[PDB]
């Protein structure tokens, strides 16, 4: 007996679910597949390195902004040029409005639909629609979140999809002091949005562990985040790395990253199996955004988000390895981003016009790295001395939470599965709710 | 058994012009291009040489007035900048530079234009054939 | 009205500037009846019956022949969605080199990779298409959205016309129209070019003028020209005109014509190959797959 959940619905790209059984009807092999992979590590070659910033975006109509601000920051690492202040706090204003317009979309488009009606059998029902005809607010919440962080990434960084400012050293446009005002206005607004989202989420997630399902694939593994001086920071600081009991393992600059990760290589997935170089394939297992953000982290950025994981901390503890309390994690980042936004628009900095730097002599190496939606996104060029493209190497985000969501699925199946006819409709969306608690975005991880 | 497929581009006021002149005068080359008649060389661009090349072509020429006798006076010069970019382009493409041929040939030189069909097919006939529309198919 | 919605070789930007329509999205989910749609419903199966079809992405992998296939036969109407299924966008760069190297690079040479065995992964995944190709090159379209995504307002304008009976009409002029940057009254004029980082361009003048490749000229209008008007070239996402077909092409037709038009006779014509190193990435970025030589051999 052979079952297959393709394609695996309510994610970023094309993955399927494949449950096998022996003869005896006993579950046999449980696995991810993730069938699509586009092949941007070895087009980029030939390509202007300043380019980079125009193509990688393209990778994922979702998280565009953070390969946009990875690939400048490689660039500006390939020519030896330090980015203005300014340039840095605009960049930074346009990570955080496409942070808040990617966890409000995943957390009420996505995920929303399973947290609300765990146990539907009408697949017309759990979805978007079906949550509007009951809960008209709660996706008008939603859009209006969306429409306000894509407002930002569309005034600062030109285009709400596949921005372009982001150029070598720093940015093309400065933000005017009309545009700045009206955005800070705006900004009070997402926040109170962001407070009610958590609200919602605390409602949706006791439904959850009322159906006992707040533990579905779990499994304790390591955790890894950037923390500027332990503060959570998704713009800018160090890669941090906690083992499953909580200490640190790992504390480095990205551009070392080479020696901390490796990723290993399945004949039945287009997406890789990554870990700790050191630790190695079993023993190095690590996770990614939201909650290993949380975990590696000593504090939050901003109050209002700091208070609700102060809470968070005493309710589950550090480090928390529940993959369904991703979704809250994600809520917590929500409202932090939502609050950095203000909190930058408030500098007066952002308005200032020495915006970009003159390129130095073209450097071969080149890394840039920033803490995208779903996990650490690392972006390393390689250029010949005219600098063009030579080689290039991709570490983004979800791939790095693969294992943990082919480890999951199995998980899943093992709770709920013991024959073919256990595995109905309903348990069958168990094992994607697994998946979609990490936020997979596949074309993005697959590259 | 193979015989290249080469496709020409001539102004009406002196390659077409030189290409007649050759065809009076009986002076014999290889039978592999077909002319196509423009009033000048600039009104030839980047598509439809790729177009060309697309469709099955081993060689494609373009002919044009000598630069300062053009007959629309600087439609050659456009030309010609849009030839050297096309080039390195079609280098860029897998396509051999060696594939595209451009010279200046004038109302009355039919000797000249004999002489380069002779070569231009000597050169095609030694490439081989273009796989470009054997893999595109495919 | 069912619509139907799908993906293929794409980044899933389309579907995410379908939901950038915001409030009008549920306005316009009160019109049409969506019967699938991978990113925002669980249902599997493409059903039958479908009256309008957005198709997303190119033909990169065999399920998306497949899909392809599969969806043309259930829809009445089908619509390359974006710049990807239309032109095949910028994965099709990836026609420039062999899928034994796109799939070698990511699977073996990659710094982090660790694959000693030295495999490719081939259980329970498609086989890759020996080229990206354009939506139109495997199946009949009826219609198209170009854009790299396409602006949500123009999305409900053709979904609109669909739904009232009407035929759907994309804007035809290029984007110097839609920029609001100044045109020298005598015409463009280049003298040299620059790469996006050589020099601080003046934010009235147009980018062309000042020797920046701004695809504009050779772009379909529609986007409001958000590239120039936040300070960098136009990079051609909207794809070509009606009237043209290689949109590469034509955009060095019209960059080699002007350059060093106020010394025409005289300017040295091998100054523009040797300053452009990488010619495919400045004009086939997101139209390699529909250019006439759309891979490198
Ligand atoms: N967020 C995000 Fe991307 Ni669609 C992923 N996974 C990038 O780094
Ligand atoms: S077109 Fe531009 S946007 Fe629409 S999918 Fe292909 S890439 Fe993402
Ligand atoms: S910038 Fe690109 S678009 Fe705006 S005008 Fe100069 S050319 Fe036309
Ligand atoms: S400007 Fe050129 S690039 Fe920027 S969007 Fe409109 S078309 Fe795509
Ligand atoms: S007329 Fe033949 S060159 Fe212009
Ligand atoms: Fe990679």
């Amino acid at each position: 007996v052979k079952l297959s959940v393709e394609p695996v619905t309510r994610v970023e790209g094309h993955g399927k679910i494949s449950v096998s059984f022996d003869d005896s009807g006993n579950l046999d092999k449980v696995r991810f597949h993730v069938v699509e992979v586009r092949g941007f590590e070895k087009f980029l070659e030939g390509r202007y390195v300043e380019d980079a910033p125009i193509y990688t975006p393209r990778i994922c109509g979702i998280c565009q902004v953070a390969h946009h601000l990875a690939s400048a920051k490689a660039v500006d690492n390939v020519f030896g040029v330090k980015i203005p202040e300014t340039a840095e706090l605009l960049r930074n204003l346009m990570h955080q409005g496409a942070t808040v317009h990617s966890h409000a979309l995943h957390f009420y488009m996505l995920a929303a639909p399973d947290l609300m009606f765990p146990t539907t059998d009408d697949v017309l029902k759990r979805n978007l629609m079906g949550i509007a005809k009951e809960h008209p607010e709660i996706i008008k919440d939603a859009i209006e979140l969306r429409k306000a962080g894509q407002n930002v990434v569309r005034v600062v960084g030109g285009r709400a999809i596949h921005p372009v400012t982001a150029v070598v050293g720093g940015q093309s446009k400065s933000l005017k002091e009309e545009e700045r005002d009206e955005l800070l206005k705006l900004s009070e607004r997402t926040i109170e949005l962001s407070e009610k989202s958590i609200e919602v989420g605390k409602k949706l997630l006791e439904n959850i562990k009322d159906e006992d399902l707040l533990d579905i694939g779990y499994f304790e593994s390591a955790h890894m985040g950037m923390v500027n001086n332990g503060v959570h920071d998704l713009y800018d600081g160090k890669l941090r790395v906690v083992n499953s009991e909580g200490k640190v393992e790992y504390e480095f600059d990205p551009s070392e990253y080479m020696n901390y990760i490796a990723e290993g290589v399945k004949p039945y997935s287009y997406l890789k199996f990554p870990y700790l170089k050191d630790k190695g394939e079993e023993d190095g297992i690590y996770r990614v955004n939201t909650l290993s953000r949380l975990n590696v982290s000593d504090k939050m950025a901003t109050p209002l988000a700091q208070k609700y994981y102060d809470e968070f901390v005493k309710e589950f503890g550090k480090p928390c390895h529940h993959p369904m309390l991703f979704h809250y994690a994600r809520l917590i980042e929500l409202l932090s981003s939502a609050e950095m936004v203000k909190e930058l628009l408030e500098n007066d900095k952002i308005v200032g016009e020495d915006i970009r730097a003159e390129p130095e002599e073209v450097v071969g190496d080149g890394v840039g790295c920033v803490e995208a939606p779903r996990g650490t996104l690392i972006h390393h060029f390689k250029t010949d001395d005219d600098g063009i493209i030579t080689d290039t190497n991709l570490v983004v985000a979800t791939v790095q939470n693969n294992p943990a969501m082919d480890i999951g699925v199995r998980k899943v199946a093992e709770k709920y599965i013991k024959a073919p006819e256990d595995a109905t409709p309903q348990v069958l969306n168990y094992m994607e709710m697994l998946i979609r608690a990490y936020d997979p975005c596949l074309s993005c991880a697959t590259h | 058994e193979w015989e290249p497929k080469i496709i020409g581009f001539c102004c009406n006021w002196c390659t077409y012009g030189g290409a007649d002149t050759a065809g009076v005068g009986r002076m014999q080359y290889p039978p592999s291009i077909r002319i196509i008649r423009v009033m000048c060389s600039g009104r030839i661009e980047p598509s439809l040489i790729l177009k060309a090349f697309k469709e099955g072509a081993d060689g494609v020429f373009v002919g044009g007035c000598h630069l300062g006798d053009c007959h629309y006076d600087s439609g050659n010069y456009k030309w010609q900048r849009r030839v050297m970019m096309l080039y390195e382009l079609l280098e860029e493409l897998g396509i051999e530079k060696e594939r595209l041929n451009h010279e200046w040939i004038s109302a009355s030189e039919g000797e000249k234009f004999q002489n380069t069909m002779k070569d231009f097919y000597n050169k095609i006939e030694a490439l081989g054939p273009c796989k470009l529309k054997e893999e595109l198919d495919k | 009205v069912k619509i139907a919605t799908t993906w293929l070789g794409g980044c899933s930007g389309c579907h995410i500037s379908l939901l950038d329509l915001h409030e009008e999205l549920l306005n316009l989910l009160e019109n049409v009846e969506l019967v699938h749609c991978p990113v925002l419903m669980d249902v599997k199966e493409i059903p039958d019956e479908v009256e309008v079809a957005l198709i997303e992405g190119g033909i990169r992998n065999e399920e998306n022949l497949e899909i392809a296939k599969e969806m043309r036969e259930r829809a009445k109407i089908v619509i390359a969605f974006g710049t990807c299924a239309a032109f095949g966008g910028v994965p099709g760069l990836g026609n420039l080199y062999s899928n034994d190297e796109l799939l070698d690079k990511a699977y073996k040479t990659t710094i982090t990779t660790k694959n000693d065995d030295g495999i490719i992964p081939n259980e329970e995944v498609p086989e890759l298409v020996s080229r990206v190709k354009p939506l139109s090159e495997v199946i009949e379209v009826d219609y198209f959205i170009p854009g790299c995504p396409p602006n949500p307002e123009m999305i409900a304008e053709v979904v609109k016309a669909l739904l009232e009976g009407k035929e759907p009409e994309l804007p035809k002029k290029n984007l110097c129209e839609e920029c609001a940057r100044k045109k020298s009254e005598e015409g463009v004029a280049i003298e040299t070019i620059k790469r996006n980082y050589e020099g601080n361009p003046d934010p009235e003048k147009c980018l062309l003028e000042q020797g920046y490749i701004c695809l504009g000229i050779a772009t379909r209008e529609g986007c409001g020209a958000p590239c120039p008007s936040s300070g960098v070239p136009c990079s051609g996402c909207s794809g070509p005109t009606d009237a043209v077909v290689d949109q590469g092409a034509k955009m060095i037709s019209a960059l080699c014509s002007d350059f060093g038009i106020d010394n025409d006779r005289d300017v040295d014509p091998m100054i523009l190959p040797k300053s452009i190193k990488d010619k495919i990435g400045s004009f086939y970025k997101f139209t390699l797959p529909s250019a006439f030589v759309p891979i490198r051999l």
